[PDB]
């Protein structure tokens, strides 16, 4: 079973967005879908549901009138209309499914995406990278990274020598510059005895600027 | 609306404790009760569904419990992997609600960081900003002090600090400190230092650098 959440990112007070919710492996028909939040360090807030057959919905106060749940039975597809955005409705949105016909617990979510709602603009990480110490102990444990500077908004996704290496690994949450800009970085430690021999690179990916940088972190 | 009120807010127990967590549902909610875990960044997964019955998938160690309105999901004993943010819900009526979550934190033996230092690159020294990283890796508590010295001279306002959640291995932490600097700014010194200040060290470490 899949659920995977589209058409969410940056949008500007009062202004509309459009979220999808693409199902696999099961019939839409078959089950209430849920669109439930999360707010930055916050929890759980259900915000709405469908039954796809007939499409009888339910919404919650905070969001009843503004947004609108709907579904398209051809693609296996769920829709949240949402308009008049403000700096509440600022959060994750998972998009899940109840089980069958009495077992109605939410068995399965999607990853969730990121709502931002600034009109603030867009705008594209820098990547430098944070190379292993010459005195690299004689033989024992190094670390090395990639700073990752001044993007807007969340998220960014950081993967090591593509998907190849993850023991180690610490993307540290990302710190907000008096700026109004984002940064964060990523580090790896690893056996001093491999610097020059194996190659550490690291992929940056942020989709709001459609940006894909695969720096090669070398000593020095 | 239900209302459901979560205890705790917050736990750390060891590696091989039952922990236990309430839910107390406002009015009556049958056997109508889901208990998910959350891990950082993941979405929540399943565990509990209709209070006793434990999800597909879902190691036995887990188990939940209906005494009237109070719920009860239990971790028999502790693994490292069980670190998240645990919510109960009550789906009996629309809104199906959420108490506001459990935080379990792991807890093992005090564990020194290991501190490294890296210069600002060259390639953004070009573009006139230096930024310095001391980085902490696997300590534990969670709880530390970085201080940064320019030349001997302690420093304030001018660095950012990020700490990781848990690892759900070792149940260590690690974290990132940077001080930021006008290459103008950077260029006018050449120590750079960051003392470190955490209980697995019976004396602070400095990490240092002569700027060349």
């Amino acid at each position: 079973v899949q659920l995977v959440e589209s058409g969410g990112g940056l949008v500007q007070p009062g202004g509309s967005l459009r979220l999808s919710c693409a199902a696999s492996g099961f019939n839409i028909k078959d089950t209430y879908i849920h669109w439930v939040r999360q707010a930055p360090g916050k929890g759980l807030e259900w915000v709405a549901r469908i039954y796809p057959t007939n499409g009888y919905t339910r919404y919650a106060d905070s969001v009843k009138g503004r947004f609108t749940i709907s579904a398209d039975t051809s693609k296996n597809t769920a829709y949240l209309q949402m308009n008049s955005l403000r700096a509440e409705d600022t959060a994750v949105y998972y998009c899940s499914r109840w089980g069958g016909d009495g077992f109605y617990a939410m068995d399965y979510w999607g990853q969730g995406t990121l709502v931002t709602v600034s009109s603030a603009s867009t705008k594209g990480p820098s990547v430098f990278p944070l190379a292993p110490s010459s005195k690299s102990t004689s033989g024992g444990t190094a670390a090395l990274g990639c700073l990752v500077k001044d993007y807007f908004p969340e998220p960014v996704t950081v993967s090591w020598n593509s998907g190849a290496l993850t023991s180690g690994v610490h993307t540290f949450p990302a710190v907000l510059q008096s700026s109004g800009l984002y940064s964060l970085s990523s580090v790896v430690t690893v056996p001093s005895s491999s610097l020059g021999t194996q190659t550490y690179i690291c992929n940056v990916n942020h989709k709001p600027s459609n940006t894909k940088v695969d720096k090669k972190v070398e000593p020095k | 609306d239900i209302q459901m009120t979560q205890s705790p807010s917050s736990l750390s127990a060891s590696v091989g404790d039952r922990v236990t967590i309430t839910c107390r549902a406002s009015q009556d909610v049958n056997t109508a009760v889901a208990w998910y875990q959350q891990k950082p960044g993941k979405a929540p997964k399943l565990l509990i569904y209709s209070a006793s019955f434990l999800y597909s998938g879902v190691p036995s160690r887990f188990s939940g419990s209906r005494s009237g309105t109070d719920f009860t999901l239990t971790i028999s004993s502790l693994q490292p992997e069980d670190f998240a943010t645990y919510y109960c819900q009550q789906h009996y009526t629309t809104p199906p609600t959420f108490g506001q979550g459990t935080k379990v934190e792991i807890k093992r033996t005090v564990a020194a960081p290991s501190v490294f230092i890296f210069p600002p690159s060259d390639e953004q020294l070009k573009s006139g900003t230096a930024s310095v990283v001391c980085l902490l890796n696997n300590f534990y508590p969670r709880e530390a002090k970085v201080q940064w010295k320019v030349d001997n001279a302690l420093q304030s306002g001018n660095s950012q600090e990020s700490v990781t959640e848990q690892d759900s291995k070792d149940s260590t932490y690690s974290l990132s400190s940077t001080l930021t600097l006008s290459k103008a700014d950077y260029e006018k010194h050449k120590v750079y230092a960051c003392e470190v200040t955490h209980q697995g060290l019976c004396s602070p470490v400095t990490k240092c650098f002569n700027r060349g």
